[PDB]
């Protein structure tokens, strides 16, 4: 994967230049963010379970029919395999936010995502809708400018299943 | 501990510390002075935070002590407030060593399933431990709360 | 009490409504359009890399 450094790396390598005073004024740009997403990232890992609560619970109440009988969550295997969907969705957030780049959940979560989803019946709707909870519960746990840098991450998942 | 994750990390390799690695130790041995303080103010008031702690939860959860409650009677109450100490003093270990390796090792492999055979609710546990959280960070400064309650949070969580 | 005390004057502003803002608005746009693309340039730069060369 890549992080915002290395992101800047790649370029000016296969570039083959030495760092230039604008590498320079994106580096400092993402040192600049480091305290900012490493204290979003402990915020989120210490309330990850309270986000998947708040943010399912939004989700199957907005949408009751997902865990009623006929819904692709009604059974205990298929909301499990629900709710440990989300959990991944919100540790690779997570995991793109402290980097600075998307380029983690191009390489591990959406790339064959969508035609799983389809292939099992999964709503792929739904599942946005989830993620889009999922958004609003952490931005209101992590403040307001942690909340605009996380919603990037959100939104790039929401857009990459829709 | 961190330095113990640095050299598993080079060893699983067969290479030797990495300027990133031999950074990371540089770096522990420089928080030092601060975990031991930090690990100090929380050890020499043990008995308060987890007295504190206890108090709370219990008057936030009455019928964890109530008759028919987990904790109920002198025996219960006691193995619950001694939980509590146990694991402030594993939040102790944590702080010293740099990572959880103490805290994983000592107390929280198995104890999801422990609690669950004694029919412990998980959720009085994490009220305790989240009071003595508050207890500690009463007692510490803002970094040196915030550094406390990192391991502190790190036991919530794996205990939800 | 025979001093003559004015109580209740009335105020600069007239009673009008408020004026409609459609024209700043509009520059206000075009503004955002301009800032818009400073950045959409650099993404641009970006997609214009080759493509399997990391
Ligand atoms: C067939 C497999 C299957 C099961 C079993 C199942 C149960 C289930 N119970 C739920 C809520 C609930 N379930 C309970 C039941 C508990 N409350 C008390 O503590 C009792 C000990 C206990 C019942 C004996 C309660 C109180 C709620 C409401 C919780 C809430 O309001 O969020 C929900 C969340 C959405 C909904 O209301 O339907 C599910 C999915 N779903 C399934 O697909
Ligand atoms: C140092 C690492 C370590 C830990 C963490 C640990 C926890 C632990 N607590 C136990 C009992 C217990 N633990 C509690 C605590 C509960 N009471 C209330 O409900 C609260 C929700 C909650 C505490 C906040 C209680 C009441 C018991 C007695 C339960 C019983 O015997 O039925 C037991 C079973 C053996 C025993 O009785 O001593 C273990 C293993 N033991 C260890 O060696």
């Amino acid at each position: 994967m890549q992080d915002a450094i290395t992101s800047v790396i790649n370029t000016y390598d296969v570039q083959g230049k030495y760092f230039d005073t604008s590498a320079f004024d994106k580096l400092k740009a993402y040192y600049a963010t480091g305290e900012l997403r490493v204290r979003a990232a402990g915020t989120i890992s210490a309330n990850a379970a309270t986000i998947i609560k708040e943010a399912s619970a939004k989700l199957f109440s907005n949408q009751p029919d997902l865990v009623r009988p006929g819904g692709n969550a009604y059974t205990t295997r298929r909301y499990a395999a629900c709710v440990r969907d989300m959990d991944y969705f919100l540790r690779y957030a997570t995991y793109a936010m402290l980097a600075g780049d998307t380029s983690i959940l191009d390489e591990r979560v959406l790339n064959g995502l969508k035609e799983t989803y389809n292939s099992l019946g999964v709503p792929i709707s739904s599942t946005v809708q989830g993620i889009q909870a999922m958004k609003e519960v952490t931005g209101s746990l992590v403040g307001s400018g942690a909340a605009k840098e996380m919603g990037v991450y959100f939104d790039y998942l929401s857009s990459g299943l829709s | 501990s961190a330095i113990t994750k640095a050299i598993l990390n080079a060893d699983a390799e067969a290479r030797y510390l990495s300027p990133g690695e031999i950074d990371v130790v540089r770096g522990y041995l420089a928080s030092g002075e601060r975990r031991v303080r930090v690990a100090r103010v929380l050890s020499d008031n043990a008995l308060r935070i987890v007295r504190g702690a206890g108090d709370t939860m219990f008057q936030k959860r009455p019928d964890l002590v109530a008759p028919g409650g987990n904790a109920y009677g002198e025996v219960r109450t006691a193995k619950c407030l001694r939980d509590l100490d146990y694991f402030l003093r594993l939040v102790t270990y944590g702080v010293l060593a740099g990572d959880t390796s103490p805290i994983d090792e000592i107390g929280l492999i198995g104890i999801k399933e422990t609690y669950s055979l004694l029919e412990v609710p998980v959720p009085g546990v994490i009220d305790g431990i989240k009071a003595a959280k508050q207890q500690a960070a009463a007692l510490l400064s803002s970094e040196d709360a915030a550094e406390a309650s990192f391991y502190f949070d790190y036991v919530i969580s794996a205990m939800s | 009490m025979q001093p003559i005390i004015l109580r209740t004057l009335s105020a600069r502003r007239p009673v009008q409504g408020r004026p409609n803002l459609e024209t700043y608005t509009s520059e206000v746009e075009r503004w955002k359009a301009i800032a818009q693309t400073q950045y959409a340039l650099e993404l641009a730069k970006e997609m214009s890399r080759p493509a399997l060369r990391t």
